[PDB]
């Protein structure tokens, strides 16, 4: 399968991929992309509904769950701000200090409005501050 | 009112709430049961001696109902059906005692037959305390099957399983003598009656065939070998499958009728198909006892009509002697072979067959899975055989670790059967008509339309119900004459199997597990109670169990890890497996290479592509080598986009300086995604730094041989939580390559891969474009060698992208490769000897 | 006695013997599990599942493997330990062979004052009594001690230590 000299990588590898697509969709999909199941953003996934809800952490409160929670179920934004343990500062990959912010403490009360919304969801974390 | 009675041994003790109006009663069994309960010991290892309180409860409900009269009302009723409500509720929280047995076992320091003690006595207890298991079982299983999430198929077992099969038989007349006693005690009689009516059965049955005395005294139970003859073997199989029959319908509260109305179809092995047909008429539990009269009256004529048919003679000692310093075994008219392919084996048969006359010839009958066979003939020839054999097969300890794939000796295992008579021969045909004619006589006749589920033909794998003829005569052509395809048999789509037959984890399910491996279906062994550490079969407890405990599904590899499409918001549509999914890029990676892969200029142009490649470790020799690469990359890379190093186990060199530097360069945190530790699987204790200490996305690892592989799983076995990417390639790759064919080791291990779902598995080496991958990909690769279909999570291409414009191959080098041709996967072996396709194997230093 | 930890080949050895019931030398160590049983296929999962308990890791396929480097890549992994196999084998000798009352601390202080074998000795001494066992009520402890000075000579015979 070596023939063509100088062919760039990009396109030997895309060529491969695409064929792979290609023989997928036709066998799956009857050659239908409709049918292709869409996410905002693809990757992060680890190989192993309420609009507006209230969480009370605790320092008993599962981390995961806490997090899973906190993400909640549909691929937007705030699915990878929980859930994403690494984030990028230029070339750079740093341990998620929003995973450190919202780390589950005794005190510690989440609030979010627009839940099924994505666009106009807001997490308002809540502290004891002076009392 | 309530006066409370504690009974304990040693440290261990159990409260009982006995009424105060009847606990002068119980409080005269409190001191008598602890004189029959021994002393404390530490651990209570000692054997009749309870190791939890549930047991203490139990031994004392086995006492008490021991003394009680079932005829004749005692003082002791209520006291028992107090104490059992009391064990009921504090212990059986629903499930049944078997799950409790099974959870004793895996939790507490209990031994089996602690287990088998306290189920004898709680269900002794329960049918004593006029309590019979009359309400239906809420069993997981049996209401998935209702409901329609599981299709039950019965299996029974036959000959060769095991030896001692009559410690089967024994063990249920002790741990279920009030469900099975009666038609123990019914076979018993019926057997000792249907020798007066066989004119020379007595002949046969020389030292008698009193069962009963048998199972009562170990010492008027004869000697083990005429236990093994057929005459009395038969029958008695049949009466163990029936027993773990109606044992599994009491406790079930199912009629005989209700349970083979629950199973879509039967089937058996051999004699075992038998025991299939007898469940497949019975109705009620009172037209039940002239189905099993049926059942064993056909095993009774067959089992004598044979002995009488082919008598096994006296063989000479210089055989005997022989056969056991190769140490293969005694000879039996029955000779398993292990890891030979059918044509192999017939081949064998024919060159031993050849020598020797029609009436000395053997033939293949039992053909149990792809790679096991049975063949079937006189002791004298089948030996005869077995010597031919020896020259061929490799010795066992002989190391073909270095020796090219294709011209190692093949290695595989050849014993003799537990097992007194040549069934599915041509030497038992003579029976045939004397079984026929004793089989009508008798008044046992098994009628399509009286039949209720397909039970399946072991020779073509059709329905019996469907004969035009006699169904006791095909039967008895099967069982005698015609050869057993066990595969062809069970080509049903069920979802459970139930292994009734004798022999248990050494019997019939095991092996059937192993054949439908991987294709969605999960085998219980009904027959034994045990705990299978592996967990890929179950035992009598999954039955039983009312949890999500008792169904627990098998996983379907073509389901499981199907290659679906995905796209994200900008229409980019990616192939979503498991490896794609953690990395968020296609599953198409360019391995570590050394020199392909120590140019940056390269490394950097690929992780812009789209892809994820190995930075090479072999190129660089210092710690100031790695950080002017990796720092010339990460200049090129664009934002946010990571890179692999690979590095060589066997260079402790690049290792020692390497390892150190990637620990300091991800606690500063560059984008290195992953390492790859090609040529060499790591220790188990340096993996596990690899992955805590580093702290990366995941650890790639390139096993060269099935021993790395298996290092492998046991690495990923202790980091469960961790990602652990396998990149398998054969001897064909290019580089460094073993002696390794890149299918055989999958076959022989995806199953043991995929019990971890942290392993992704990529498979490399002769890939270079879509449409020979995508087999791969989907699974149906493994379709070619007869195997459930085995998709893969990924795809490196080491040589395809050697030619690519950005890799620094010199122009003349890239015109070197097009040029040369390659080779298809068949001929690449021949590289050791000549120039194949323009390439050959050298050593190196 | 200076202490060693017991080598795998040893343990592996008495739990293949005690399962087959048989002493200590009467199985050669250059042979295979499927050699020694070819026959039954019974006593193949069970010793399999006895050594997976023992050791936790195990190799594909250990009954076509010769013992000798079976116990070399059993060694790799295991460092002078009993286990859950071990453990239950010695607890039940202990309370059904030797008497009510003589259980294990007794039986290891005997041996630590008598003999001066250390804790790791005390192991191997242990798994030779267990190959070769007594089957038998002794409740003698006199008898009992004696067997095990019979078992102490037996264990420097096979491992070459002088007492
Ligand atoms: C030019 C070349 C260099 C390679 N260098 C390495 C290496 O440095 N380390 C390594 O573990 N494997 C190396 N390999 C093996 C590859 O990583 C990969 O396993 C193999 O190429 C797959 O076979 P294929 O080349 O037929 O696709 C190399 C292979 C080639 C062809």
């Amino acid at each position: 399968f070596t023939k063509v000299i100088d062919e760039p990588i990009k396109s030997i590898m895309d060529g491969i991929h695409d064929g792979h697509i290609k023989k997928l969709l036709h066998q799956y999909y009857g050659d239908d992309e409709s049918k292709i199941p869409a996410v905002e953003y693809f990757g992060g996934e680890s190989p192993v509904s309420e609009d507006s809800a209230v969480f009370k952490a605790t320092s008993s409160t599962d981390e995961e769950s806490w997090f899973k929670a906190l993400a909640g179920s549909e691929i937007n934004w705030r699915h990878a701000s929980f859930l994403c343990s690494f984030i990028t500062q230029d070339k750079m990959f740093v341990s998620n200090p929003i995973r450190k912010v919202f780390k589950p403490s005794q005190g510690m009360v989440v609030e979010i409005s627009n839940g099924n919304t994505s666009s106009k969801t807001v997490v308002t974390l809540s502290e004891p501050v002076q009392g | 009112s309530t006066r409370p009675l504690t009974l304990s041994h040693g440290s261990l003790e159990h409260v009982l709430l006995v009424p105060t109006a009847s606990f002068f009663i119980a409080s005269q069994l409190q001191e008598q049961f602890n004189k029959i309960l021994p002393e404390p010991t530490e651990g209570f290892a000692a054997d009749d001696e309870p190791t939890t309180p549930a047991e203490l409860v139990g031994k004392f409900l086995g006492y008490v109902s021991s003394l009680v009269e079932p005829s004749k009302v005692g003082q002791f009723d209520q006291v028992l059906n107090l104490c059992l409500t009391e064990f009921e509720n504090c212990y059986l929280e629903g499930n049944d005692i078997h799950a409790l047995a099974a959870k004793l076992l895996q939790e507490n320091d209990t031994t089996l037959v602690k287990t088998k003690e306290l189920i004898k006595n709680y269900i002794t207890a329960r049918i004593m305390a006029k309590r019979p298991f009359d309400k239906k079982s809420n069993s997981a299983l049996f209401r998935a099957v209702g409901e329609g999430n599981a299709q039950l198929v019965a299996i029974f077992g036959g000959q060769g399983n095991t030896d001692d099969y009559f410690e089967e038989l024994r063990d249920l007349y002790q741990t279920y003598h009030v469900l099975v006693g009666d038609l123990i005690k019914f076979s018993a009689e019926t057997l000792s009656e249907l020798i007066r009516t066989t004119l020379d059965a007595e002949k046969v049955f020389t030292q008698g065939l009193n069962i009963l005395e048998w199972l009562e005294n170990p010492s008027n139970t004869p000697d083990k070998d005429y236990l093994l003859s057929i005459p009395i073997s038969c029958p008695l199989i049949g009466v163990i499958q029936l027993a773990h029959y109606v044992v599994t319908a009491k406790l079930l509260g199912f009629t005989p009728g209700e349970l083979r109305s629950y199973l879509k179809g039967a089937t058996g092995h051999s004699q075992g198909l038998v025991t299939a047909v007898a469940i497949a008429e019975t109705d009620s539990w009172e037209s039940f006892f002239v189905s099993v009269r049926k059942a064993i009256t056909v095993l009774f004529f067959i089992g004598v009509r044979c002995y009488e048919a082919y008598p096994n003679t006296s063989l000479p000692p210089s055989i005997l002697e022989d056969s056991l310093e190769n140490n293969e075994g005694v000879p039996s008219p029955m000779l398993s072979i292990s890891n030979l392919t059918q044509e192999q084996v017939q081949d064998y048969v024919n060159k031993t067959n050849s020598h020797l006359p029609a009436g000395k010839q053997v033939e293949i009958s039992l053909v149990n899975g792809a790679k096991n066979l049975v063949v079937s003939g006189p002791p004298q020839s089948l030996y005869g055989l077995n010597l031919t054999l020896r020259k061929a097969k490799a010795p066992s300890g002989l190391d073909q670790s270095r020796i090219p794939f294709s011209e190692r000796k093949l290695k595989f295992s050849n014993r003799f059967l537990p097992v007194a008579s040549p069934f599915h021969s041509h030497l038992l045909v003579p029976a045939s008509d004397l079984i026929n004619k004793d089989l009508v006589k008798n008044n046992v006749s098994f009628n399509a339309k009286d039949i209720q589920i397909p039970v399946y033909d072991t020779f073509d794998g059709s329905d019996l119900r469907v004969l035009s003829g006699s169904i006791s005569e095909r039967i008895v052509d099967c069982i005698i004459r015609l050869p057993v395809k066990w595969e062809t048999t069970t080509q049903f789509k069920a979802t459970h199997i139930l292994d009734f037959g004798p022999g248990g984890a050494s019997g019939l399910g095991v092996l059937t597990h192993r054949n439908k491996d991987g294709t969605g279906v999960r085998v219980i062994v009904a027959g034994t109670l045990d705990i299978n550490p592996d967990d890929d079969y179950g035992f009598k407890q999954e039955i039983f169990d009312v949890t999500s405990n008792g169904l627990k599904k098998n996983p379907n590899w073509l389901e499981e890890y199907h290659p679906k499409l995905i796209k994200n918001k900008s229409g980019k549509i990616f192939v979503e497996t498991k490896f794609s999914k953690l990395i968020g890029r296609p599953p198409l990676l360019v391995p570590g290479m050394t020199p392909c892969t120590v140019s940056p200029d390269f490394v950097a142009a690929t992780t812009n592509a789209g892809y994820t490649i190995e930075l090479a470790g072999g190129g660089y020799f210092s710690a100031a080598g790695m950080t002017a690469a990796i720092d010339s990359v990460v200049s090129q890379i664009e934002k946010g986009s990571t890179f692999g190093i690979n590095l060589i186990y066997v260079n402790p060199f690049m290792l020692q300086w390497g390892i150190p530097l990637i620990k300091e360069l991800r606690s500063k945190g560059y984008p290195i995604q992953f390492l790859t530790i090609g040529a060499g699987v790591p220790s188990l204790e340096v993996a596990s730094e690899y992955i805590e200490t580093l702290g990366l996305k995941y650890l790639g690892l390139k096993p060269g041989s099935i021993d790395a592989i298996s290092q492998v799983i046991n690495i990923a076995k202790a980091h469960p939580n961790f990602p652990i990417a396998l990149q398998w390639t054969g001897g064909r790759g290019g580089g460094h390559h073993s002696f390794e064919d890149a299918h055989t080791p999958m076959l022989q291990m995806y199953s043991k891969i995929r019990r971890h779902p942290n392993i992704m598995l990529i498979f490399g080496s002769g890939f270079g474009s879509a449409d020979d991958t995508y087999p791969y990909l989907t699974g149906e690769w493994s379709t070619k060698f007869d195997y459930p279909p085995m998709p893969f999570d990924g795809f490196l291409f080491g040589s395809r992208v050697m030619i690519a414009k950005e890799v620094k191959t010199s122009p003349d080098a890239k015109k070197c490769i097009a040029a040369c041709t390659g080779v298809p996967d068949d001929k690449w072996e021949q590289t050791y000897k000549k120039p194949t396709g323009g390439i050959v194997t050298v050593r190196s230093e | 006695i200076a202490d060693e930890p017991v080598k795998a080949s040893l343990l592996l050895h008495v739990l293949v013997a005690h399962k087959l019931k048989k002493s200590l030398d009467s199985i050669p160590m250059s042979k295979t599990i499927k050699d020694l049983v070819g026959g039954k296929s019974t006593v193949q999962n069970e010793i399999l599942g006895d050594l997976g308990k023992e050791f936790g890791t195990t190799p594909e396929k250990p009954e076509e493997t010769p013992l000798e480097e079976l116990a070399e890549t059993f060694q790799d992994t295991f460092s002078g330990a009993l286990g859950k196999q071990s453990s239950s084998l010695l607890s039940r000798l202990i309370s059904s062979k030797m008497p009510g009352g003589f259980t294990i601390t007794v039986a290891r202080k005997y041996l630590q004052t008598r003999w001066g074998l250390p804790s790791g000795r005390q192991d191997g001494v242990l798994l030779v009594a267990l190959s070769n066992e007594p089957a038998a009520r002794l409740g003698s402890e006199a008898d009992a001690k004696a067997f095990l000075d019979s078992m102490a000579q037996k264990y420097a015979s096979i491992v070459g230590v002088d007492l």
